[PDB]
């Protein structure tokens, strides 16, 4: 149906601004949202359609300690939207309490936008894990929606914070955030800072403004994942039809992504498939096996090569996945995009559930457990002191992520016939 | 040509996904008159988003047998009638075969409806972290996967490769033969052929078993384990019959490759 | 039929003067009451029609200690009316006794105006609760009309005095006044000072001349509630047809109001409905549930959206009302007004019986009971001493408002099937 976008936090509002500029340049519209005559499309999912065809986006903007939100405010794309929804620490409990006191009027903003929609499919939020102001607040509003609406979906695109370890309560905050993510969300798409750092240092030579190019890559991914919605396809034009195959189980619902060019400034279906089989073309860093993989391709493809390719892909066994049961790769095609120069013609996007990401969770678990053994790294800030006097929510989150990692490590096994 | 592709072969998005979806809300002592279905069609034509043409008009939608009778079987015939100098090319026998494949592709959409129905009944009570909840959810994943591979097969053969051999088929006499081969290579790869009649024959048993699976929520675990074991028995025989029908076809070669991948 | 207006007290004559200036500017007439050629309407309910079309209002003016009544007297709207009816403390018993001695000639003024009318529908009075000169006197004339005419209706628009507590006998006076209001009146429309203070501080930045803007909002409300009378509608063009649905019960006959713009210097039926669902767009400040709600809308409405809206209004359950029985919202349409600039096109007015106002009564009850326990707050003024030597009318009023609050709290219950 219709999908409502949400954005909060400094990194989330940055990537949302980049996503809307991406879809502004991508389709034939003005930076005030007037349709271009020279351009057909559906933009009714993420944009409300007006009478002069002002495709005003379904983007609710929440801010706390605004600095870059001011730069979003005075912009030549500030005529695209004005839904009148902008409403004003670096701790999880701080952002949790700040969202707690204003939950009513932001819920009025939610219900107003819900009344703006006739039907609904899902909520996306722009969020970053352990982002400071975003952390805790995002978990709180996730709790609010999960309490309020069990009839809809939530998709979440968020990055894993790694700054190569002044902030030492960051593993605690990310742990509590991911606890709410496993239990109160239905599907998670997670990425790494380090893998995008690798691809950025390979494709280019920039080190300091890396955030900006990260925003570009996030925008390309978020357009790619939505192309079968925005360009009219004929299958999985609901989100739940896309999500249904990849997630059999309500705790292992974390999805990793890839995209075939590292630098984007013929390719055949065989080439782009085997490139997409690499972890260096995947933007997330015993043998680990996928449960299921999905691929969507967009470009100038020849339809007869593709059956040749998946024949030979069976034959070489260039993937190694065996959960326990008959769940394999799903390949799909979307339209090569007009209204932009189509260079690097064929490009693919890849979506899988793989057990290896548990190791990265385990790395964070190893850090947090170490700090939990010392118990000197909450720094006795007053916010976490009010919200839990005994700090037992950290132990509850520890036992939940223990269940999660154990479910992961059992999910590797070909005896996962039971407990799936 | 590229209009009948969208409707008679259900290639447009949010048209089949709105027509069949409104149809399945009704199902029966209803659907007994052609004044409810022909307005449901008028509601689906609005949300097609592409079309809205006189080629998207003059469609005739009828049920050759009216329902006067585990059942998954339901018929529906969608046709488009063309003017007189083009009727000699697009005959009324080719459109009838288009309706014949229309009914089967319609009967596929009932499955992604009904499995979603039992998923949605379970969704509103998603509470208990026990073994009985997760073990149930696994059967749904197993049954959804085979649907998601058989639709991807249909969404390779009848709409992509037989459409690849139609944009390079075109040459007044040759145009009639070009349409007549477009239909023939579709019905060959559609496995409506009498050579491949058993493999199409087991698919109805698959459909009826997942409907009986859908009927219950809870009533009892053991009946669901039994229905799921019947599903697994039939799927175990399918992999043997599909390799046997290549020991005696290139389009059939991909089916066994699809249903088995990095397993046996 | 025809409705006779009454006005008394400083706040009542202020809001009556503002109401008549409102209907002077609203319809096409002169400030001496000559019809404008450039202007059709009925003004026969609240104005007697003359031969040069002088619509002389049915407004009887009573004054006591006049200061602002003198400013009403020398005015460019003093040629609109002259019915020759102007006839001369801050206590309830004082105003009661002063009305008591002159009840005959003011009753002659009443009967003269009654003979001026051919038929009659109701009496409105402009009054303020605990207004000093208005208080007690207004209860006395309410007793006089309730004794005299059981064939007519009384509608009353009066405010609830809250000055954020020198005058300490004010809860006693307001209590006695509301006692006469529950037992001798048929329908009451009450408002708050604090809710209008909130809306005024939100829409504007004024604090000291708040009375003047309060008068403007009262005039807009009183025009809105009368628009289906003054502009020719076709249903509930009698007052009793409007009043009949909201009041099932003769003690719970208190009606609260709302109005969609807070600032008035598209909107759809969905938007204005959900705005009107807020208590911040309502000018009056366990779960409480309405008995019945009525809405009248005036603007540029599209007639097919309105059935869509009340479908979805059922679906979201954005109201919570369940008295015990099948009494729901009533939505109606009146004409968007010509002869004035129609900006803020669609505007709604809202009329309900809700049990929450009992709490506000209870607040006053909590104050009065506290003062009644101390018994030092009548200040031994001689007026209340003559009128009741034993002060047992206060205890009778206390038991009556106890019955009223108990009827309210039982009226919340879904076992109100009996005693309704």
């Amino acid at each position: 149906r219709e999908i409502i976008t949400l954005q909060l936090g400094q990194c989330g509002n940055q990537i949302g601004f980049e996503f809307w500029k991406q879809l502004c340049a991508e389709h034939g519209i003005s930076p005030e949202g007037i349709v271009e005559e020279f351009a057909t499309d559906r933009k009714d999912v993420f944009f409300y359609q007006a009478d002069d065809e002002h495709y005003i986006p379904r983007a609710v903007l929440l801010d706390l300690e605004p600095r870059v939100i001011h730069s979003i405010l005075n912009s030549p794309y500030a005529k695209l939207y004005n839904p009148e929804n902008i409403y004003l620490g670096n701790n999880w409990a701080s952002g949790f309490s700040q969202g707690e006191k204003i939950h009513e009027d932001i819920f009025d903003i939610i219900d107003r936008e819900a009344d703006g929609s006739d039907s609904l499919e899902g909520f996306v939020l722009c969020h970053s894990i352990a982002g400071g102001t975003g952390s805790g607040l995002g978990s709180y509003l996730l709790e609010r929606l999960n309490d309020r609406y069990p009839k809809k979906l939530v998709q979440t695109y968020s990055v894993f914070p790694n700054q190569d370890e002044d902030v030492v309560v960051q593993p605690y905050n990310s742990l509590l955030t991911l606890k709410r993510l496993t239990q109160n969300a239905d599907c998670v798409v997670v990425l790494d800072n380090t893998a995008l750092n690798r691809i950025a240092t390979d494709r280019l030579h920039i080190q300091n403004p890396s955030f900006s190019q990260i925003n570009q890559l996030v925008s390309t991914i978020m357009s790619a994942s939505t192309t079968t919605l925005r360009y009219p396809g004929y299958m999985n034009n609901d989100l739940i039809g896309l999500i249904a195959s990849l997630i059999p189980t309500p705790r292992l619902h974390f999805l990793m992504t890839g995209y075939t060019p590292l630098t984007t400034d013929k390719t055949t279906v065989l080439d782009v498939m085997r490139r997409l089989l690499q972890p260096k073309n995947v933007m997330v860093s015993t043998n680990h096996c996928y449960i299921a993989i999905l691929n969507i391709i967009q470009g100038e493809v020849d339809p007869t090569q593709v059956h040749k390719s998946l024949q030979r892909i069976r034959e070489r066994k260039l993937a190694n996945f065996i959960p326990w049961g008959p769940a394999s790769i799903q390949v799909a095609l979307s339209r090569k995009s007009p209204y932009l120069p189509s260079a690097h013609r064929v490009s693919g996007l890849m979506m899988a559930n793989h057990t290896s990401i548990s190791s990265l969770f385990e790395r964070t678990c190893r850090q947090y457990d170490k700090l939990r053994k010392r118990e000197a790294f909450l720094e006795q800030f007053r916010k976490e002191d009010m919200f839990k006097d005994n700090f037992d929510e950290m132990d509850t989150s520890r036992e939940i992520v223990q269940q999660l990692i154990d479910e992961y490590h059992a999910a590797t096994r070909p005896d996962y016939i039971s407990w799936g | 040509y590229e209009a009948l592709r969208h409707f008679l072969l259900m290639e447009d998005g949010e048209f089949a996904q709105s027509l069949s979806d409104l149809l399945f809300e009704k199902l029966p002592g209803e659907l007994l008159n052609p004044l409810v279905l022909n307005s449901v069609l008028s509601k689906a034509l609005q949300c097609s988003l592409h079309g809205d043409t006189p080629h998207a008009s003059n469609l005739s939608l009828a049920l050759k047998y009216l329902p006067e009778v585990p059942d998954v079987l339901s018929c529906l015939e969608l046709r488009y009638k063309v003017d007189w100098p083009l009727n000699i090319v697009i005959t009324e026998g080719c459109v009838s075969k288009y309706s014949g494949v229309f009914s089967f592709l319609l009967q596929l959409k009932l499955m992604m409806w009904a499995l979603k129905d039992v998923c949605f009944h379970l969704k509103r009570t998603a509470m208990a972290g026990s073994v009985q909840f997760r073990q149930l959810q696994l059967f749904k994943h197993e049954m959804q996967h085979f649907v998601k591979v058989i639709q991807g097969y249909i969404a390779n053969q009848i709409l992509h490769v037989t459409w690849c051999e139609f944009r390079a088929r075109l040459a007044l006499e040759e145009i009639q033969r070009a349409h007549a081969e477009y239909l023939h290579k579709a019905v060959f790869r559609g496995l409506l052929t009498e050579k491949a009649a058993p493999v199409m024959n087991v698919i109805h048993s698959i459909f009826s078993l997942v409907l009986k699976f859908r009927s219950q929520l809870h009533p009892n675990f053991a009946l669901m384990q039994q229905s799921y074991n019947t599903f697994k028995y039939y799927s175990h025989f399918l992999f043997k019959v599909v390799t046997k029908l290549v020991n005696r076809q290139p389009h059939l070669e991909d089916f066994l490759l699809r249903i088995n991948f990095n397993n046996y």
